[PDB]
């Protein structure tokens, strides 16, 4: 029994074992009690706005759709203290633990940016703060490792199944099985057993909610379409949610599509997987014929996970969302764009977001958009692994 | 009806039952079936048997490695089903109990999971995944095929999943003895004679005590307080682990210590 | 001839070969005039505000000063677009190169940062950027290197003198008395011949004046101390600049210490150099007895260089501002304090502010006093460093 | 006076002067010694000289290498003194202008830079980052001690830096060929027989134009032109430069150099 309907339709639900069904029952009575609570939000607004950064800017790109007739918005999430917008829902949820009465957090990451932003969160909040990360994982990003290291963090590497993110977020669920009383889970996406991706929609909401007031601002109408990559659906779940009720705005959300779908190296289950239940959720997944978890690919670390948050395979299924893919080569061509028509260094994750936008511009440069890209990480992070590929492409 | 018969002959030998998990096709397809003959003739009374599955999100690192092994040597879910049916064509009465996750259930159709266990022997599934709030399709299946839907009795249990858990069952009520994940390095730190008796009031199926039982006087106590018996994993994998070296080593103290553990169940 | 006064007191000037003397013409022309203009205001503010960001948080940091009677905020500059607050001035001296008609920059860098800030300005401005940078300082900062070339920027190494810093500002001025009709100088900190000076000020007198209203909105009144380091003095005349007329507001510019005054292995030369004349400015500088330009040295490379623009030393003889050093040890432990404490990852250059305010809180805790470090720049690009030496310390 | 009496046996000589640049110290100080009397003895008729400086904004590659070069053999400011003293002990009558940046006439006071000038037989002094707009401590200095203040007529001057530079000017005027920084490999462009004729009205001192002299053809334009001769500093010093290897090779070629823009003079 549960206050809110665990399930976007068919997609979603609570598939964890029985010992952690009272930590997910707690956790909804106490997200559905803080939205109703004037001074959590007066809490949750004040760090968003004092320590975050928020309002974010945004930018309106000239150069880059120069000569067509689209115009197109940057919202710029990269500007957020953390430069990605996962600060917004880590600091909310930070709230929620301190609610709770709790004082420790566990949180999963892969490409280590959710690893930072708890670490971060629980630094400034008080929280004893514990990260698990697949071994292979903690190999590739020492910075990242390092970052959450600083910040006081433990990060504890995970050598089980694959040693991923999928194998992280097992452990991070095999941790608060034996400690919900005391510890809360940071989840990084708007994925896993309900209530994760109702509350990490509702603590991104902000960005959909000021790109709304900026473009009504800066245009006196609302988008044709707003565009995010969907990794596990944080960052375009925040972008879509206010305007789902618009129904002349698109919603587009840009799965990874890595070497290319039909070589099967990608990251783009909600269009390319089959349904199966993992990691507490029935949805999408890409696996095995016979029901093993598949290894996920992309360029991008950010994107590379085997399935995607129940909301987006929703709102493809009655047809409110379009979900698109971008590979590899295209993600890259979109994030040298950037850097050079608008001194901008985006997240190769948001790179697929522009890279779809870029193609709706130079595939009918004679119609008339507006178009918002999700911008929702810089990409210093990534200038290494640009390097190196332009280098063996003797760029 | 296997583990009905089962629990009426324990109850006319004031017994408890005594019940080994192991991950089907850990360290490989042939050792395994060694394994689990010699679980049964060494006593075990019914079997709880995992298949390898990529994300056993319910188990710590002993069960972890267990279906690591199993996926090293090639193991799939069809060649457990193959030797599932090879099993029970060597045993007619013992109680077999799969280990699932939720994914593989459900990937090639729930009806069709359940109806392949029928075909093979099997007598109940637990789902490790799934709680009594999702398992719905899961427990129709169940019932239609003719197998037992296995339920967990958490000891933080209020008195609607209590009944939940009697209503719905069938076969045993699996009495987990603590938080956590599976794993012999953490017992049971709480008294389950309560929940025992509740579960006996509302005519639950019978109860197996698991997770963290490794030892003869936690068998005795699981029976003393009104159980109808216990489940030992890690504590058999670890044996396992240990021995992979020499599977005739390995046999020996698999029989050894299932023969003490059955041993313990005499009260 | 000029417009404004070329010096503070006796500090500055315009000591730049005869050459160059129209080009400073010129550019002061061209400042004063967009000064007045609402156009070139209107223009400035809209990139600030949607592109770079503005305006910038103010952070209380509660943690860090528990159990003592300061309250400490920090001027969020790393959040602005670029993570530091060159982006400011750069974007100003962008808009005067159009104004005056030019469609190329010529810029110094010696860390790299403001090399990328000057290719993000003139990327997104459509200007030619051209930087010059010591060899030395190419090798050792690759990351920014590739930025610069991402942005479409042309890096031209130095091998000349000491290959430095110093070495790169010479090279800028050298290749402008050839090209200034065409070329603009985009001079990277509030130092060098007027109108530099003035203009760097101007340009990053927004960081000054947003404090100014976000404290007294939050605390109801002026600082007891601002407190910045200073490099060539450009972040710390842009917090000071609004406060200068308010005298009871303490102004307090941090130069590197190194590893010690004693050492002579340090960047303070306001406070242990000797008046020179360099770089187009009379002003204090590290040379050697005989008067040539000597080595900077701070474990953070935005702070080394051997002088410091002249308001600075004017406001230091006058006693309006009061100059320190903090040495390289103090400001990694306020690096490291920063990131445990308050999950935030401080620039080395802005750990030498921060490092002699909690010095201020820690000497003489039950002082009440409200302090504001100027937080200039985020420490993403530091943490290699700090790895570094703390693994060559065994911690 | 050392100008004032050059110019006028020039003048009756129907001559103009030839000037070479060098940097004092460059190679080492005995090498420089001999290139500098090497330049006189094949017919320079005033000398500029320039101490080693950290930071030569004013200069191109060929003589930021030379003041390389001068460091890499210890050369101070000091021993660049003596090192003058000892070429006017030399020559009586030639006139020595020394090219200076503002820090090192700064350094240890500008009166006790001009004092010391004065004290070793120098005859002007041309400070490269000072401009006109920042000259009157150094030019008060240099007059107080004999010394000529040279001043930079650049090819855009208006009227009244015409008008400065002839009034405060003594010794020579310097009529720069080009914008830029010192180097033989870029060419003046312009006229400058206008900026000469409106000196000469102004009654300046005589024009000696420089920047990128490297030709005899270049040496006569200017003589051509009205200025009363040229300097060239770059192409001299890449002989320096190229002939590292072989002092007497390098002052064979220094003297046929000298020795050939010298003789374009004539006119
Ligand atoms: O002896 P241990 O501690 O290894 O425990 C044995 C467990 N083997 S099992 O198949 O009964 C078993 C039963 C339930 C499990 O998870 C669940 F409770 F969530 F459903 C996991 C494994
Ligand atoms: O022949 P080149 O092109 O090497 O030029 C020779 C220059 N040697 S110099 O001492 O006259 C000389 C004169 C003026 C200089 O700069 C200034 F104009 F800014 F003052 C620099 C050098
Ligand atoms: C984490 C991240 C993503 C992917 O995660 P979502 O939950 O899908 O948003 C995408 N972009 C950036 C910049 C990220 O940091
Ligand atoms: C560039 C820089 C400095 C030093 O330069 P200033 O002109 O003195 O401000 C200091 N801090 C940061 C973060 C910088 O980027
Ligand atoms: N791998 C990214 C994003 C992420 C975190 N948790 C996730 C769960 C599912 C999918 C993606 C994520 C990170 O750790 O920063
Ligand atoms: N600490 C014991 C007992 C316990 C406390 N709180 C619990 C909640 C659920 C289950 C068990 C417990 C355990 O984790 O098992
Ligand atoms: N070295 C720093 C700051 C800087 C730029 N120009 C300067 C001139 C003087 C002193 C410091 C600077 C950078 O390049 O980003
Ligand atoms: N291009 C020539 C002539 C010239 C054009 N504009 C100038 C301004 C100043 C001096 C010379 C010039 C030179 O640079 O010399
Ligand atoms: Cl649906
Ligand atoms: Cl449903
Ligand atoms: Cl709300
Ligand atoms: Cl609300
Ligand atoms: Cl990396
Ligand atoms: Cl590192
Ligand atoms: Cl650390
Ligand atoms: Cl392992
Ligand atoms: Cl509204
Ligand atoms: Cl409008
Ligand atoms: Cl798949
Ligand atoms: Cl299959
Ligand atoms: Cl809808
Ligand atoms: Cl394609
Ligand atoms: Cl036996
Ligand atoms: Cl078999
Ligand atoms: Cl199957
Ligand atoms: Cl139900
Ligand atoms: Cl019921
Ligand atoms: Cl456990
Ligand atoms: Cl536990
Ligand atoms: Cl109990
Ligand atoms: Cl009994
Ligand atoms: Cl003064
Ligand atoms: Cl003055
Ligand atoms: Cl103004
Ligand atoms: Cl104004
Ligand atoms: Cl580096
Ligand atoms: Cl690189
Ligand atoms: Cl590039
Ligand atoms: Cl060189
Ligand atoms: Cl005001
Ligand atoms: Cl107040
Ligand atoms: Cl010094
Ligand atoms: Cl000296
Ligand atoms: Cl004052
Ligand atoms: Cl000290
Ligand atoms: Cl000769
Ligand atoms: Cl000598
Ligand atoms: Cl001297
Ligand atoms: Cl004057
Ligand atoms: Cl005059
Ligand atoms: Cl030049
Ligand atoms: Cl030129
Ligand atoms: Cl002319
Ligand atoms: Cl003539
Ligand atoms: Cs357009
Ligand atoms: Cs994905
Ligand atoms: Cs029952
Ligand atoms: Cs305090
Ligand atoms: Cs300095
Ligand atoms: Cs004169």
């Amino acid at each position: 029994t549960t206050l809110l309907n665990p399930y976007f339709g068919e997609f979603g639900g609570m598939y964890v074992p029985q010992i952690l069904m009272p930590a997910l029952n707690q956790l909804e009575e106490a997200f559905v009690s803080a939205q109703k609570d004037p001074e959590f939000q007066a809490q949750f607004a004040d760090l968003l706005k004092n320590y975050a950064g928020r309002p974010t800017a945004l930018t309106k790109c000239q150069n880059i759709t120069a000569g067509t007739r689209t115009t197109l918005y940057l919202k710029r999430e990269d500007l957020l203290h953390g430069g990605a917008h996962k600060t917004n829902q880590v600091l909310g949820q930070a709230l929620l633990a301190k609610r709770m009465g709790k004082s420790e957090i566990i949180a999963e990451t892969g490409a280590g940016q959710h690893g930072v932003a708890s670490a971060l969160a629980s630094a400034l909040l008080g929280l004893k703060c514990r990260i698990y990360m697949g071994a292979k994982d903690v190999e590739r990003q020492s910075p990242n490792v390092f970052r959450m290291r600083l910040m006081g963090a433990e990060v504890i590497p995970v050598h089980s199944g694959s040693a991923t993110l999928k194998d992280a977020c097992n452990e991070a669920l095999r941790d608060w099985s034996g400690s919900y009383e005391t510890a809360h889970y940071m989840l990084g996406t708007a994925a896993g057993p309900h209530p994760y991706p109702t509350i990490v929609r509702e603590f991104q909401r902000m960005i959909g909610e000021e790109t709304k007031a900026q473009i009504l601002d800066k245009e006196g109408r609302l988008p044709d379409a707003v565009i995010a990559c969907v990794g596990g659906g944080s960052n375009a779940i925040g972008m879509f949610a206010d305007f789902i009720n618009d129904t002349s705005v698109g919603l587009i959300g840009v799965e990874p599509g890595g070497h290319g779908i039909e070589t099967g190296e990608h990251g783009a289950p909600l269009k390319h997987g089959r349904v199966g239940i993992y990691f507490g959720m029935k949805a999408p997944m890409m696996q095995t014929a016979d029901g093993q978890i598949e290894e996920s690919y992309s360029i991008s670390a950010g994107l590379d996970f085997p399935s995607v948050g129940p909301q987006h395979a929703y709102l493809n299924s009655i047809g409110r969302a379009d979900y698109v893919s971008i590979t590899d080569d295209e993600a890259l061509e979109a994030f040298k764009t950037l850097c050079r028509h608008e001194g901008i260094i985006p997240a190769l994750e948001s790179s697929h977001a522009l890279a779809h936008a870029l193609k709706m511009m130079r595939e009918q440069p004679e119609k008339e958009q507006l178009l918002v890209v999700n911008l929702a990480g810089r990409g210093d992070k990534d200038i290494f692994t640009v390097h190196d590929i332009l280098k063996a492409r003797g760029e | 009806e296997r583990y009905e018969n089962l629990f009426a002959q324990l109850n006319d030998r004031r017994e408890g039952a005594f019940v080994p998990f192991v991950t089907l096709g850990d360290p490989g397809i042939e050792q395994s079936l060694k394994i689990i003959d010699t679980l049964i003739d060494a006593g075990a009374d019914a079997l709880e048997l995992g298949v390898p599955f990529s994300d056993p999100l319910a188990d710590g690192p002993t069960i972890q490695n267990a279906n690591l092994r199993a996926f090293a040597a090639g193991v799939t879910p069809a060649q457990c089903f193959e030797m599932l049916a090879l099993i029970r064509e060597k045993h007619p009465t013992i109680p077999i109990g799969l280990l699932m996750y939720a994914n593989l259930v459900f990937n090639n159709g729930i009806d069709a999971f359940y109806a392949r266990c029928e075909q093979v022997g099997v007598d109940s599934v637990l789902v490790a995944d799934v709680p009594v709030e999702e398992s719905a399709p899961f427990r129709q299946a169940a019932l239609r095929h003719n197998i037992a839907p296995i339920f967990i009795c958490p000891p933080n249990a209020d008195d609607d999943l209590l009944r939940q858990v009697a209503s719905y069952g069938r076969g045993y009520t699996y009495l987990l003895s603590r938080s956590g994940v599976t794993g012999a390095e953490n017992r049971g730190a709480l008294p389950l004679h309560h929940l025992i008796e509740k579960l006996k009031e509302y005519h639950a199926a019978p109860a197996l005590q698991g997770f963290g039982i490794s030892s003869p006087e936690q068998v005795s106590a699981a029976v003393r307080a009104g159980a109808a018996g216990a489940i030992s994993g890690s504590a058999i994998v670890k044996i396992i682990e240990k021995n992979l070296a020499s599977p005739k080593q390995m046999l020996a103290e698999l029989r050894s210590f299932v023969s003490a553990m059955k041993a313990a169940s005499r009260a």
